[PDB]
C-alpha cells in the first residue's frame, strides 16, 4: 500500500503537470489564433505606398 | 500555342478598354473608401478579439495570485485545529498554483 | 461527458462573448483620462461620499 | 478574374451614387433614431430578464 | 440489513449532492443565458465614437 | 500514411468550423439542461430501486 | 430652449438629491442616502454634459 | 465452479466499478480543504449536534 501510495503520488504529479501543459498550450492556441485573425485581414490593408497596388 | 496566346491577349484588350470606358473618376472613388472601411472593421474586430483573449487569460492568473494567499489562509485555518498534514498539502498545492501563476504572469 | 462537455463549451463561449462586449468599449474611448474617469469618478465622488456620510 | 472584379466595382459605383442621390438629410436621420430606440428596448428587456432571474 | 442501510445512506448522500449540483448548474444556466441576451444586442448598441461605424 | 492523416485532419477542420458556425449560445444551453435532467431521472430511479430492494 | 429643460431639471436635482439624502438619513439609514449620492453623481454628470451641450 | 466463477467475477467487477465511480470525484475536487470539508462537516456540525442534543 505504501508502494502504491508512492506510485499514485508520482502519477498525481504526472497528471497535474500534463494538465498544466495542455492548459497553457490552449492559452497559446487562443492567443495565436487571434494573431492569425489579425494577420489575415492585415495583409489586405497596409500603408498606401504609391509604388504598388498589392 | 502562340496563336492562342496572341488571340487571347487581343480579346482581352477590348474588354479592358470597355471597362476603362465605363469608369467615372468621382463616383469610382467611393468604393475605394467603402471597402477600405469594411476591412478596417474586420481588422479592428480581430484586434478586439486579441484584447479580449488577454483580458480573459488574466482571469486565471488573478485567481492563482489571490490563491497564493488564500492557500496560506486555508493552511492557517487547518493548523488552527492542530493538523499539520492538511496545512502541508495546502503548501504543496500553493506551490503548484504559484508556479502556475508565475507561468501565467509571464504569458 | 456529453451533457457536461456541451455545458462547459457554451460556458467558455459566454465568457469570450462578454469579454468581447467589454473589449469594444475598452478598445474605443474618448480619451485615456476619460477612460480612467469612467473607471473611477475621482476626487468629486470621494468628497461627496465623505460629506454626505 | 481581374476583368470581373473591375467590371463589378464599376457597376457598384453607379448604384452607390443613385442611393446617395435619393438621400435626404433631415428625413434620413429619423431612422437613425427609431432603430436605436427599438434595439434599446431589446437591450433593456434583457436587463429586466437578468434582474428577474436574480 | 445494516450493511444495506449504510449503502442506502451513502446512496442518499450521493443523490442529494448531485441534485444540488444540477440545480445550482441550472441557476448558473439561467443567469448566463440572461448574460448572453444582454450581450447579443449590446454589441449592436454602444458608445458613438466618431471614428467608427460598426 | 502521413498523407492520409494530414488530409483527414484537413477535412475535419472544416466540418468542425461549420458546426461552430451554427452554434447559438442561448438556445444551445437548453440541451445541456434537458439531458442533465433526463439522466438525473435515471440516476434517481436507480436510487429508488436500491431503496426498494432494501 | 427645450433641451434646457432637462439641464434645469438635473441642476435643481443636484440639490434635490441632497435634500432626499438628508430626509433619508434623518431616519438613520445610510444606504438610502448613499444610493441618493450615487444617483446624484449620475445626474450631475448628465447635467454637466447637458450644460456643455 | 461454473456458476460460482461467474458470480465471483461479476462481484469483483462490481467492486472495481464502484471504486472508479468514487475515484472520479476523489480524483477531482474544488480544493483539498474543500475535499476535507466534504468528508467532514467541521466544527459547525459538531456544535449543532451538541446544542440540539
Amino acid at each position: 500500500l505504501d508502494t502504491q501510495s508512492t506510485q499514485v503520488e508520482t502519477l498525481k504529479r504526472n497528471l497535474i503537470q500534463l494538465e498544466s501543459k495542455i492548459s497553457e498550450a490552449k492559452t497559446k492556441k487562443e492567443m495565436l489564433k487571434a494573431r492569425i485573425t489579425t494577420a489575415k485581414a492585415q495583409e489586405q490593408l497596409q500603408g498606401m505606398v504609391r509604388g504598388m497596388n498589392t | 500555342m502562340g496563336l492562342f496566346d496572341r488571340i487571347k491577349r487581343v480579346v482581352s484588350s477590348n474588354l479592358n478598354d470597355l471597362v476603362n470606358k465605363a469608369e467615372d473618376p468621382e463616383k469610382m472613388l467611393e468604393q475605394a473608401i467603402l471597402e477600405m472601411q469594411e476591412d478596417l472593421v474586420q481588422l479592428r474586430q480581430g484586434v478586439a478579439q486579441a484584447i479580449a483573449a488577454q483580458k480573459r487569460s488574466e482571469k486565471q492568473y488573478n485567481d492563482a495570485q489571490n490563491e497564493i494567499n488564500k492557500w496560506q489562509r486555508n493552511a492557517q485555518l487547518a493548523l488552527q485545529k492542530g493538523d499539520e498534514n492538511l496545512a502541508r498539502q495546502a503548501l504543496e498545492r500553493k506551490k503548484t498554483y504559484t508556479d502556475t501563476s508565475a507561468a501565467l504572469k509571464a504569458s | 461527458s456529453s451533457a457536461m462537455s456541451a455545458f462547459e463549451r457554451m460556458e467558455e463561449k459566454v465568457l469570450m462573448q462578454e469579454s468581447r462586449a467589454q473589449a469594444l468599449g475598452e478598445l474605443a474611448g474618448a480619451d485615456l483620462e476619460t477612460q480612467f474617469a469612467q473607471l473611477e469618478g475621482g476626487s468629486d465622488v470621494d468628497d461627496e461620499l465623505a460629506a454626505l456620510k
